[PDB]
């Protein structure tokens, strides 16, 4: 009787746990590839750091060659310049000279004496002038090698804290990476957590989606002002700032590859084919070595760059009309909620988060919320 | 004519009757004679024979960085060719940097300070256009006015070391030579004045005899030019073993010091003006003397 | 030829020489002027020659008033008289030829001319044998033969004598005097000053006496 | 006693007979006497301004890197006070620091360039057996490449041109003033020769009784220094009147070409030299004169 | 005292002045000297006082030969003698007081005694009011007697007198011998050399006479 329950509710302990610790760890290995696109931020700003300090050195041998060997070489000439009246030279040359005086007069006047002196008085001028620059080259390298020095501490501090993080967050998606799932089950909980994913997709996209029919509605507008220009008899050419807000993400188009390539690698799986189950494959799957990146098809809007099961920190940059190849298992966010990112340009450096093994780019060709064939969307 | 023969042959018995009397008294004007006529070689030779021009403002304007090897005709036809000016002197560029260097000023300095920026500019020499004093002097900026040359080192030269020799020498040389000139007079006269005094009986006792005013005169006077005369001869015979002799220090002081300096002696033109002056101030001291001495006979 | 009217001399100092003096001699006229030692003869016989100048009177020479000479005329005054001095007045220097011959070279003679005449006036007193001699190698009668040579070589018109024989002998003096003699027979008038009192007690002539400056002679 | 009272008073005597014969006598006698004493003054002055101006240089040897204290103990041992040296120059190190900084050449750089390397100059004036030039040429050479310093400032021959402007002053103004000593001489002594020709007259002295020569002597020689003692005193007189006038001008010449090197007269022994040696040349030519004389009238 | 032996001169030139020359002379003894001009009779007072030398014989003064005496030692001969010569040589320059006095003045006497023994000498003969005067202020006779007083002043041992005479008249010439004589008679010699006849006929003493220097007389 309570032996069988009992022997039931044994077989079927764990599986539960097993799974939701698999999803909610999946969404914290996002969040880690969060903490990364923020330990990323501090690595650009200190890679930024790094070549304005190599160039403060570059300066700093530049300030060497011209300041440090006008004090060697070019001081040894300038203490010469005085040793015209210090070491071999003058001693305050006050005696008469004889008859037919050889220069010796135009000499103390302008010439090997006088213009001399003339020229070692605008050496002097110049050379102070040089100990000035150097000073001031001295302060302007040391301000920046200051701000480089302050920005790799802040930056060192930062990026210990997120290390800590992620070594957590490391831990929690090993803890994630334990369980798997079943069939049926997959069917529904995967249902589910796709919900919870193009939730957090959506909220980015709900925050950053006015400029797609912003910039479609103003090329509209453009269009229709340069057609009615030529109806009055003119031309209406828009101006620069008109043109940049018409052209921003004036939509995707027909697929045919003229935009920036997102990343360069080899492709697995093909868009319309059998991915998983009978389910049509949602688009063109970037098959290779963890760390390949994914961006839009188009020049557009990024509608999600944040937290998500299965697609990691998914850089979900919309190409516009509907087309959003996100960037799976995105481990960086660039575009966050509320901002833009186009074609080629990543708004997150995808990897290996979210739960996905590797970098699979599966540019999904979004038509009208529907899965479409990427494989004549390459052209150059 | 027998007058003049007679008075002169008792003129020169005269002088023959006492050998040391007479030697001593030409040997005294020769020695106060030839100082004139050495001290008139310095005067002669060296100063004014050897003028070598003087300290005249060369100097000029300083050319900028626009100077070149064009720009020196450039400036020549402008100010240092067309302006007042005779010579030049454009030592532009590599022409004052050798010379810069083996001058007073060492160098060394060029190979580290990468160039020497010596000043460009041009010594020329104002011909008669700008020479003047006003003819520089104003339009010595006008001169400036050319070409480029950013400055005018233009100066003067000269200065007060040129007037330690126009006034402290111009006086003092004078002065001595004036002395000099005086003392040949001063002893020509008294030696004829004393040798006059010596005979003054023969004067008396020929006068009271009858003759006249004039027969007194002329052995007299023929023995007080000849007396003169044979002074400043001995003094050409002399002056010329002292000039000679100092041939050889000059010509050792010529090397060593540059320019040679090159003596000479007293030529003809002031030699026979000489004997002339010599012979006219012995005539005149005689004549002073016997007229003086011929009316203290007259009671 | 020769006239003192009121003549006086008085030396600078004080010392009254000759004292109103007149007398006359005419042309061609011999006489003797005597006196004291200090008298005033030879001041008289410069008075007459032209050296010293009276301080009153007047002296008339050959008709020409001569109290007032000019300097430029004295030597034409004294060209015409041979003066014998008591100094002798040689010039020391000179040869005894050129002594004698001098008057002839002041008046413009000739040269042979010369030669002849100073050889005659010295062979009238005895020196021609001495005529090249300088007059300091001459014994004192000597000198005083050479200066009466000098005196008549010229053929003077008055002979004016001042002791011409003293450092004579008395054959001597008398020769001189017979020289002197043989000139006035001709026509030159003598006065001849002197001290000898043998000398002119053997003759007839005039004599001027002369007594501290005053004449009373003649 | 009274003999030397007789003799002076019959030399007054014969002095003053003839006034102006005596005074052209000494007349001649200042102005010859009037041109070497100012030749002397200029050459004295000259001479004391010269050796004001500059007596040696200080040009040395130029110091390397290798000159230290103990180094320059070393140039000490064997140049800078060993070897000809009079004084001591070391102005090595912070000596030729300030000394640079107050010189002519502008300070101040020592604080932007580092430090400044002065030298260690070692200036040292020569003995006389080395201050010669001839003497120094190869030594000086040797001198300077001895040991220590590495360059060496050699001389310009300033000292070789005063050198031989001071053999000029020499050998001709030497010849100049000997010539004037032996023209006041012969001026001297010709004029007491005359004098006692012309009063030889006294043969009677000789002649009458036994008036010794040393009696007949003493009226002359007195007489003779009498003659060249006034000509040496009018010529003081003369001569510094003279430069007095030639001082104003060549005074202030001397103010605008440098400082106002006037112009000295004598001292007092200069004076005294002057007189007493015309004295006694006046004396020895009078005793030379009178004694031709007491040999030609004798037997 | 003096002595002449065999005594010749011959003046340089070839002139026999004197030959044969021989006398004695005693203390105090006065003699007359005589003879024709040119005869050689101022040789003679020449030779005594030292002015010339003999060519031959010998001289002896006072008893000391003199033939070759030297030339430090005439100044003591001379002093011992009073001389007065022919030309009177006589200083031009000098008052006749210092013309009498250098004598003295030599001899080395005091200032008294030599302005008392000048007014003497001049007094004696007739000088006195000129003792001022210059010799150019006197005449021929006073000159003369200018020079007899500087020889009678220094009181000789042997006077030579040279014509002391001619120049004076009769009665000076008296008073002067009457002079010599008074200083003869305390034991002065005297040689007076004359050729005027009526001084030495009127009074009788030894005359030597000499005729183309030959003594004739002795
Ligand atoms: N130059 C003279 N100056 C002044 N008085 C003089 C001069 N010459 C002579 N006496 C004086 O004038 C007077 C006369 O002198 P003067 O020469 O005429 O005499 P004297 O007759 O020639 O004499 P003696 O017969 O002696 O030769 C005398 O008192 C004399 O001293
Ligand atoms: N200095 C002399 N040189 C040469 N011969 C001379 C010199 N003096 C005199 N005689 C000559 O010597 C001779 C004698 O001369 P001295 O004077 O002795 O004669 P004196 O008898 O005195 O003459 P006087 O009676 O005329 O005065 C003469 O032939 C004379 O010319």
């Amino acid at each position: 009787l309570k032996s069988i329950q009992a022997d039931i509710a044994a077989k079927e302990r764990a599986v539960r746990q097993k799974q939701q610790q698999r999803a909610s760890l999946l969404a914290q290995l996002k969040k880690q590839e969060e903490a990364i696109s923020e330990a990323t931020r501090k690595l650009r700003e200190t890679q930024n750091t790094l070549n304005q300090l190599n160039k403060q050195i570059d300066e700093m041998n530049a300030s060497i060659a011209k300041l440090e060997q006008q004090k060697a070489a070019q001081e040894r000439s300038l203490a010469a310049q005085l040793d015209a009246a210090f070491r071999q030279g003058e001693h305050t040359g006050i005696q008469l000279i004889l008859s037919g005086e050889e220069s010796q007069r135009g000499q103390r006047l302008q010439a090997y004496f006088g213009y001399l002196n003339q020229a070692r008085q605008e050496t002097i001028a110049q050379l102070k002038q040089t100990r000035e620059e150097v000073a001031m080259q001295r302060a302007e390298l040391e301000e920046k090698q200051s701000e480089q020095q302050t920005l790799l501490y802040e930056q060192r501090a930062q990026q210990a804290k997120l290390t800590q993080a992620l070594n957590e967050r490391k831990k929690t998606l090993a803890g994630l990476e334990s369980s798997i799932q079943q069939g049926q089950q997959q069917l529904s909980e995967l249902r589910a957590n796709e919900s919870r994913l193009r939730n957090s997709i959506a909220r980015a996209e709900a925050a950053a989606k006015a400029r797609a029919e912003r910039e479609a509605r103003e090329a509209q507008a453009v269009r229709d002002r340069q057609k009615e220009a030529t109806r009055k008899g003119t031309t209406y050419k828009p101006t620069e700032s008109e043109k940049s807000l018409m052209s921003r993400t004036g939509g995707l188009g027909a697929p045919r590859g003229q935009a920036f390539w997102p990343v360069r690698g080899p492709t697995l799986h093909r868009y319309g084919e059998q991915l998983q189950g009978e389910l049509r494959w949602k688009g063109m799957v970037i098959g290779a070595s963890e760390g390949t990146e994914v961006k839009a098809i188009a020049d557009g809007r990024v509608i999600l760059a944040d937290w998500l099961q299965g697609y990691g920190l998914v850089v979900v940059v919309e190409h516009g009309k509907g087309d959003m190849s996100l960037y799976g298992y995105n481990q960086s966010a660039l575009v966050s909620v509320g901002s833009q990112v186009r074609a080629g340009q990543p708004i997150a450096l995808v990897g290996s988060s979210g739960g996905q093994g590797r970098p699979s780019l599966y540019f999904e060709i979004r038509r009208q919320g529907q899965a479409v064939n990427p494989q004549p969307w390459l052209g150059r | 004519n027998e007058q003049v023969r007679y008075a002169f042959h008792g003129a020169l018995q005269d002088l023959k009757s006492k050998p040391f009397a007479t030697f001593l008294t030409v040997m005294v004007i020769a020695i106060s004679l030839t100082l004139p006529s050495v001290c008139y070689m310095v005067y002669k030779n060296v100063n004014q024979a050897a003028t070598q021009y003087y300290p005249s403002p060369q100097i000029t304007v300083y050319l900028q960085k626009t100077l070149d090897d064009d720009a020196a005709a450039g400036v020549v036809a402008q100010l240092q060719a067309e302006q007042g000016v005779e010579k030049v002197n454009y030592l532009s560029r590599e022409d004052a940097l050798g010379e810069f260097r083996n001058w007073s000023g060492f160098g060394g300095a060029l190979d580290m300070l990468e160039e020497n920026p010596l000043p460009a500019v041009a010594v020329v020499i104002p011909k008669l256009d700008f020479q003047g004093t006003e003819s520089l002097n104003t339009l010595r900026d006008r001169i400036t006015q050319i070409n480029g040359i950013d400055e005018v080192r233009m100066d003067d030269s000269w200065f007060a070391r040129l007037a330690a020799l126009t006034g402290l020498v111009g006086r003092v040389s004078a002065m001595i030579g004036v002395l000099m000139v005086a003392a040949v007079f001063l002893v020509i006269g008294n030696s004829v004045r004393l040798s006059i005094f010596a005979r003054r009986d023969s004067i008396n006792v020929q006068k009271l005899i009858g003759a006249t005013d004039g027969f007194i005169l002329r052995p007299f006077l023929y023995g007080g030019a000849l007396l003169g005369f044979s002074g400043a001869l001995l003094s050409l015979i002399l002056s010329e073993i002292l000039v000679l002799r100092l041939s050889s220090a000059v010509a050792e002081v010529a090397q060593v010091f540059g320019t040679k300096f090159d003596i000479n002696g007293l030529s003809f033109d002031e030699c026979l003006l000489l004997l002339l002056v010599c012979s006219m101030i012995g005539w005149v001291a005689a004549w002073l003397a016997t007229v003086q001495h011929l009316r203290h006979f007259t009671p | 030829m020769i006239r003192f009217e009121h003549v006086s001399k008085a030396y600078l100092g004080g010392r009254q020489a000759l004292q109103g003096v007149t007398f006359h001699m005419q042309p061609g006229e011999m006489a003797f002027l005597t006196g004291h030692s200090g008298a005033g003869k030879s001041t008289l016989l410069k008075l007459i020659c032209g050296i010293e100048r009276p301080s009153a009177g007047k002296i008339w020479f050959s008709g020409h008033d001569i109290t007032r000479l000019k300097n430029r005329e004295v030597p034409f005054l004294r060209r015409q008289i041979g003066m014998i001095f008591q100094d002798h007045h040689l010039l020391m220097d000179r040869t005894v030829y050129d002594n004698v011959a001098i008057p002839l070279i002041i008046a413009g003679a000739s040269g042979d001319d010369i030669r002849r005449r100073v050889s005659a006036a010295l062979d009238k007193v005895g020196l021609l044998d001495k005529a090249k001699n300088f007059p300091i190698q001459l014994s004192g009668g000597e000198q005083q033969r050479v200066g009466i040579a000098r005196a008549v070589v010229n053929k003077p018109a008055v002979l004016l004598a001042d002791q011409p024989t003293g450092n004579l002998d008395d054959a001597l003096s008398e020769g001189i005097l017979r020289l002197f003699e043989e000139f006035n027979r001709v026509g030159v008038t003598v006065l001849m000053a002197t001290h000898d009192i043998n000398l002119i007690s053997r003759r007839s002539y005039r004599m001027l006496t002369l007594s501290d400056g005053h004449l009373h002679g003649g």
